[PDB]
């Protein structure tokens, strides 16, 4: 080993658009060419630019990351933003499905 | 301990013994030796209490856990 | 593009709560449609003297409350 020195789909990075709350610390991340619409984020219901109706039908390359929780706010978001940070690798980029119990309200579904 | 729990698994119940020894010692960090803690399955949000009260004494405690999650970013870290 | 996202990684870093606010704001009227001019803090102090003694000298951008008599008698 070398000895220490004692001296010296494509997506664009950029920061969230719509922060969710004050004090949300901006994180440059992965982000999509243009905001997706709010039917694309599900996968319970086909829409018109897509008619899958579960992961399967979506063929992701990658293993994905389920979570379980009762209802979609800021701390979803702060689950969400480091796994989409510009310094993971976009190659090993984990899809993330929020399997909730209640419907997520246009705020969260705007910020993600 | 009850994550993951095997109730015909000699090792599993061991680790109760081990814990209930390290209990016996006044350990804070009794749960630390179950498998699905120890393998990061589950955490607890007292360890968010127990930081705050570190820093009582550690006021940069709370400030590095937050580098550490990425929460805070200042340029450079 | 670095030096472009380092500018705006120290910008947004140096950003204070009010633009912080400012921004959320503004966000929120031009997702609804407003626009976002006229948005654009009191450093006043106020209180009300009752019945002050007549020799009381006035101020600017003071408010007498009048008992103004009945217009219809
Ligand atoms: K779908
Ligand atoms: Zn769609």
């Amino acid at each position: 080993i070398a000895p220490v020195l004692e001296l010296a789909v494509e997506y664009v990075k950029g920061y969230p658009p719509n922060s969710p709350y004050i004090g949300s610390s901006p994180t440059l991340c992965h982000l999509l060419p243009v905001k997706a619409p709010f039917c694309c984020l599900r996968l319970d219901k086909g829409c018109k630019h897509n008619s899958y109706e579960d992961a399967k039908a979506y063929g992701f390359k990658n293993k994905l990351i389920i979570v379980s929780a009762e209802t979609a706010g800021n701390g979803l978001y702060n689950f969400i933003v480091p796994l989409r940070a510009y310094y993971r690798s976009r190659k090993e980029l984990n899809p993330i499905v929020l399997l909730l119990d209640n419907k997520p309200d246009h705020h969260f579904l705007e910020a993600i | 301990r009850f994550m993951q729990f095997r109730a015909k698994d000699s090792y599993s119940l061991a680790l109760s013994k081990l814990e209930k020894r390290e209990r016996e010692n006044g350990s804070n960090l009794a749960f630390m030796f179950r498998l699905p803690f120890a393998a990061g399955r589950v955490f607890s949000i007292s360890m968010l209490d127990t930081l705050l009260y570190q820093s009582f004494v550690k006021d940069y405690m709370i400030t590095i856990t937050r580098l550490l999650l990425g929460l805070d970013t200042t340029p450079g870290s | 593009a670095a030096e472009w996202i380092s500018q705006q990684r120290l910008s947004l870093y140096r950003r204070s709560e009010r633009q912080e606010l400012s921004e959320l704001v503004k966000n929120r009227m031009k997702h609804l449609g407003l626009p976002t001019t006229g948005y654009d803090h009191q450093n006043t102090l106020s209180y009300v003297l009752i019945n002050p003694p007549p020799d009381t000298r006035l101020e600017p951008s003071d408010i007498v409350y009048l008992i103004r008599s009945d217009p219809l008698a």
